RNA sequence: GCGUGAGCGAAAGUUUGAAAAGCACUUUGGAAAGAGAGUGACAUAGACCUGAAGUCGUGACAAUAAUGGAAGUACCUCCAUUUCGCCAAAACCAGCCUCUACUGAGCAAGAACGAGGUCAUGGUUUUGGCGGAAAUGGGGUGCCCCCACCCGUCUUGAAACACGGACCAAG
RNA sequence: GUCAAAACUUAUGGGCUCACGAACAAUGGAUGACGCUCAAGCCCAAUUAGUGCCCAUUAUUCCUUUGGUAAGGGCGAGAAAGUGUAGCCCUUCCGAUGUAGAUGUGGCGUGGAGGUAAGGACGAAGCUGAUGGCGUGAGCCUCAGAUGGACCAGCCUCUAGUGCAGAUCU
RNA sequence: GUUGGUUUUACCCUACUUAGCUGGAAAUUGCGAGAAAAAAAAAAUUUUUUAAAAUUUUUUUUUUUUUUACUUGGUACGAAAAAAA
RNA sequence: CGAAUCGCCACUUCUCUCGGCGCCAAGUACCUUCAUAUUCACAAGA
RNA sequence: GGUAUCGUGAGGGUAGUACGAGGUACUCCCAUGCCGUGCCUCUGGUUUCUGGAGUUUGUCGAACGGCAAGUGCUCCGACGCUAUCGCACGGUGGUUAGCCAGUCCCAAGACCAGAUGCCCA
């Protein structure tokens, strides 16, 4: 006798019935707090390491860089378009009411296409002529009076701007619509906060901040039907098996007479909901545009960005906003992935520990990659025939 | 002859092919979708899923035929693309329209009434299986009949 | 228009005594609408009682759990399996019956304000209990056992308590009318009627 | 036809029609064929009398383990009968049924009066309702409530995790 | 108490009981289920209360059938001296299950024969049938075929290669 | 005691494992009607504000088009004009 | 579209341990319509 | 009534575990093992990019370029896949370790009068 292979609470291992990852719970409300966002909707775009110095006490490493692997998460901000209220109910929550933002922008709108271009494109047309007018301005009063009155939940409803993703990769262009829950203070307090941000863009920055650990969630890669070696870890079958090695030899036994829910079967594996606690943040980034010196830390004053030289592979460039977060994140290279405030107590003598990098790497993925730089690569090579053939060119003309 | 006879003789044309040598199940299939159609959108229908552009609905004789998504098209998951049979029903449709011109009628406003294909006697054949044994195979041949109206 | 409802208050009725009656009312067609399931009582201390249930949860098919016995844990999802275990539920006599009857924890505000609330006094607590024999009140029991609402309802119930008791003196002006207006009715022309109503207690 | 062989050894009714009059000609099709047309009393008599079951296709229709029993009811009935009698209700008579004595307040105790019920009891009509339809009956389909373990079998014992059992026809 | 007919949870009965309680260790789960606790448990007694009810293929009674080698009467359409039929008629009484098996049957039905009687191209047999009708039943009969195309039912007697869901039957 | 000595079939049903589709609240019907809804409106239970004047006309407000703050290409408020209430 | 259903209400419609009214004149005065709808028959009316 | 979007969450699943060292004999630390959930920056493995090179015999008259040897063979080899062979992560509350709830996973046949967008000939 040996342990089960696989966890029976991550199951039905099927595919997850969205893309998005979004947020199954949010963390608990507590009106101690001043009102804040508690997730944000981030692309994966691609993983590095870093260097770092622990300085924990206890273990071989303290005072010791250690080389930890990042993933890097371009984050564009998001777009607040409305709120959403939520009144306890004896069977349980139930929306009260939504106010939309006067005005949405059109990747939004997008997301309620499925053939945006060729459609009339007449969504939130009547709620853009009804909230202009009184009568429509009293009725989104009365949904603000029910919030501050019978809700428990205030809601933003936020959604990624895929036109500020510029991914050339990413190819959605509707935009990811998402709840991203308040918790704060009093409920007129998360309301403020919920319609003073109503219409304006939301920056990870301010939702989170380094060193600071997110909860994950995103649907994991997807592998299709897979089979029970490596959909369970189940042991293959010694070579001399004659139906066929990779296989639960048993999968039940005369009673009960049928198999269990909890004997492994090939089905699906990957591209399940996860959501993956305590990965702490290494570093939010600024737009490149705005802060060309990413990944250029106090001990590597080299002007550098956090995108690799090949680009990301199969993402390219981060344009953005990065979160910067320790280790793997679930989910394949352009996905969307919420990450939400911690759930965890977060008190832990680790999670707490401020993190200065000494060395985010920009090596290619994509070979080996030996140099940091573009301009690395050409100090080394110095210059060579392809540049021969152009600065011959450059004299004629 | 027809299992139904037309409303209105003079109206409509009638069309068959007895022992087609498609299979029944398939032309089974093919022949059905047409049954309420107009001529011309069956003239395409057909066109159309000779291109594996849409698909005949497989209802009946699904069996453990393959999913498709051009299926959704006739509510059902299971759809198909005979050739064959396809080609058949657009041959005994261009058999009907040319009978539907000879009664004076016009073909394009012509509309499929009843399609039937009953099950043809069948042709045997000869497998050789495993331990010396010889199983049949038979080809199983359907009568289409049909007649398309068109409207007063 | 509301169909012929009766709205059964369950505060401080014996859960099975209150489900094999009402169980019974259902079969002879009366529709009726549990209320405050949240209240019933139960013989015994609460740990009888759940014992009582979690040797209930513990019920369940290995095979496949998510098609096994159920165990709803809402007292009024209680009240429901209570009582339509006391009916045909297989037959659709029974099927029908079992939805024509509605439970719910506290008393929703749809069904407060629509009239009077029934009792079963058969199924009272004090007329079935002992008195100082110890009891189960039904939605504390199961609060302990997994249902998540037993604080959702009673800041409820607080509602409409605070709020049916505010409309309670909001028209005792009103009642103390018709009391002073009626009682001086007798004084008014009604004289033979008005020994006509001594007679009766009138 | 089979077997080296000795030997084994079928199936098959040309029973279209009186006659071939066996579908000329037109039309589409590469054709097979199809649509008309024609023959014949009939071609759903077309190389074929009849034309079952089972199986399948199709149209229309009722619908929502199976089957099954009982009883109703919904709808339908190319069915039967009856009426221009059928459904009811009340009454009457008969039947039938139900509902003192002793003791020292009790019984181990006896009838009476009165009233009720009833035709799925018998005889006496009465009175109304219905009358191309009505009406009763049957049939069909569904539902409802209820009842209901697959049959044959050997066996002490079969629903058996015992055997035989896919369908139908002829035998 | 509900399921479940009946105490719409009867008693104007007694005790007892707090945790179980209600004739013949391992798939989760069994007083039958729920649930019951001044019981819906146990012992006792009861029947509206110091002034019962529910359910049988049982009983009784009524109707009908069948059997009796049971008891009698009788001999507008009928009244037959009769084992048995569409029973000669009426009356009363008792019986009715049933495997193996036995027996009865003016019992059913099939191919053929001696008879009789009749039918059929104005449509025989066969086949089809929300065609009804009759019979306890095997079955018969009628209707309708927008089925068929030429044979044939009745009745008494004779005959048999005579009745099929089951043989791993052909 | 020793040695040598064919390990057949799922393509059925269910279980299960993933994967889809579609119905459905008299769980497909009835029209058989039950909401964890509200019981002139909104803002600070009561008070004040939101078409008017004689169906049409006029006035006001809001949105769209043209000529600073938001991550920085594209949307917002600026203005002015037109249309709708 | 013919239907089955046959008390209502801000006097019950709070809580915790004879609710009012309605039932044939908006009222206790019988002014006052009712037939043949011909003695039951789904109330032919809500 | 369509279509679409965001959610609700009854119900069901359910998981973390162990060891050691430190520190001072609980707390508190710090590593690891197992388990589990991922991920692929790195490192390893994997090459049908038959990528690039080398190379053998046959062959294209030859060089070049190939080609055949069922991928000829050897070297290096990105993408990708993957390994406790790399790496990240593994959270609470309430009741009597259990247990229940939560977090976590599926979640309206739990038929959500939840919200919402659009059109409702
Ligand atoms: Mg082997
Ligand atoms: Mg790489
Ligand atoms: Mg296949
Ligand atoms: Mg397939
Ligand atoms: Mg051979
Ligand atoms: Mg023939
Ligand atoms: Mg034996
Ligand atoms: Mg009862
Ligand atoms: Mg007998
Ligand atoms: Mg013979
Ligand atoms: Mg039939
Ligand atoms: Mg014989
Ligand atoms: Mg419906
Ligand atoms: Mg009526």
């Amino acid at each position: 006798e040996h342990p089960r292979h696989g966890h029976l609470g991550f199951l039905p291992r099927k595919r997850s019935r969205q893309i998005r990852g979004r947020v199954r719970s949010f963390p608990k409300d507590d009106p101690s707090q001043k009102p804040h966002l508690t997730s944000f909707m981030v692309f994966k775009a691609g993983m590095t390491h870093i260097v770092r110095d622990v300085d924990r006490p206890g273990s071989k490493v303290n005072k010791k860089e250690v080389v930890e692997p990042v993933t890097i998460l371009e984050a564009p901000p998001m777009v607040v378009v409305g709120i959403v209220g939520y009144r306890q109910t004896p069977v349980g929550h139930k929306t009260i009411g939504t106010v939309w933002a006067h005005h949405t922008s059109v990747e939004f709108r997008r997301r309620f296409y499925k053939n945006w271009k060729q459609s009339a494109q007449l969504a939130f047309t009547k709620r853009k002529q009804f909230a202009r007018t009184t009568e429509g301005r009293l009725a989104e009063a009365r949904t603000l009076k029910a919030f501050a009155k019978k809700a428990d939940i205030i809601r933003v409803v936020a959604h990624t701007q895929l036109r500020k993703l510029r991914n050339n990769r990413v190819g959605v262009k509707k935009a990811h619509v998402s709840e991203i829950q308040i918790n704060g203070g009093t409920i007129a307090e998360k309301i403020e906060l919920a319609k003073s941000l109503l219409e304006k863009e939301v920056r990870i920055d301010s939702i989170f901040q380094q060193s600071e650990t997110c909860d994950v969630c995103a649907v994991t890669k997807g592998h299709g039907f897979t089979g029970v070696v490596k959909r369970w870890g189940v042991a293959c079958l010694p070579r001399k098996t004659h139906r066929g090695l990779r296989k639960v030899a048993c999968i039940g036994a005369w009673h009960p007479a049928r198999v269990m829910y909890t004997v492994a079967r090939a089905g699906q594996h990957g591209y399940h909901h996860r959501t993956h606690l305590n990965k702490k943040i290494y570093q939010l980034g600024r737009a490149v545009s705005m802060e060309p010196n990413q990944a250029t830390t106090t001990y590597d004053l080299t002007a550098k960005s956090i995108t690799p030289m090949g680009g990301f592979v199969g993402y390219g460039t981060v344009r953005n906003d990065y979160i910067m977060l320790k280790g793997s994140v679930a989910g394949p290279r352009r996905r969307v992935i919420t990450l939400r405030r911690p759930m965890a107590p977060q008190t832990s003598r680790k999670l707490t520990e401020q993190i200065t990098l000494k060395f985010i790497d920009t090596s290619s993925k994509i070979g080996h990659g030996r140099f940091q730089t573009k301009k690395e690569k050409s100090q080394w090579f110095g210059p060579l025939k392809k540049d021969r053939i152009r600065r011959e060119e450059r004299l004629r003309k | 002859h027809y299992s139904r006879k037309p409303q209105v003789s003079s109206k409509s044309a009638k069309a068959k092919v007895s022992d087609l040598r498609c299979h029944f199940k398939n032309t089974f299939e093919t022949a059905n979708v047409i049954n309420g159609m107009p001529l011309r959108k069956a003239q395409q229908l057909y066109r159309q899923v000779l291109a594996k552009t849409r698909c005949i609905p497989f209802k009946r004789y699904n069996g453990k035929i393959g999913r498709t998504a051009q299926a959704k098209e006739w509510g059902q998951t299971k759809g198909r693309w005979p050739r064959k049979s396809v080609v058949a029903m657009l041959s005994l449709l261009k058999n009907a329209e040319a009978n539907a011109i000879e009664k004076g009628l016009d073909p394009n406003k012509m509309v499929i009434k009843h399609v039937q294909v009953d099950q043809a006697a069948r042709m045997r054949r000869r497998t050789y299986r495993a331990h010396g044994r010889i199983t049949p195979y038979m080809c199983s041949p359907c009568h289409v009949q049909l007649f398309m109206t068109q409207p007063q | 228009h509301r169909p012929e409802i009766i709205v059964v208050d369950l505060k401080d009725h014996v859960l099975g005594r209150a489900a094999a009656i009402v169980a019974k009312q259902l079969l002879l067609g009366k529709k009726i609408t549990a209320v405050r399931c949240e209240q019933l009582t139960i013989a015994g201390t609460e740990i009888r009682n759940k014992i009582k249930y979690l040797q209930f949860l513990r019920k369940r098919k290995l095979s496949n759990p998510k098609l096994g016995p159920f165990h709803h844990r809402s007292p009024s999802d209680i009240f429901l399996r209570t009582v339509r275990s006391m009916l045909p539920r297989y037959t659709k006599r029974g099927q029908k019956a079992l939805r024509q009857l509605v439970a719910y924890e506290g008393i929703p505000t749809n069904v407060v304000r629509t009239g009077g609330r029934v009792v079963i006094p058969k199924a009272q607590r004090h007329y079935c209990y002992r008195s100082e024999r110890p009891y189960t009140v039904l939605g504390n029991m199961c609060k302990h056992v997994g249902w998540k609402y037993s604080d959702v309802v009673k800041k409820l119930e607080t509602a409409r308590v605070e709020k049916a008791a505010r409309h309670h003196k909001k028209t005792e002006k009103l009642r103390a009318a018709w009391k002073s207006a009626r009682k001086e009715a007798l004084s008014k022309v009604s004289k033979n009627n008005l020994e006509v109503l001594k007679k009766f207690g009138y």
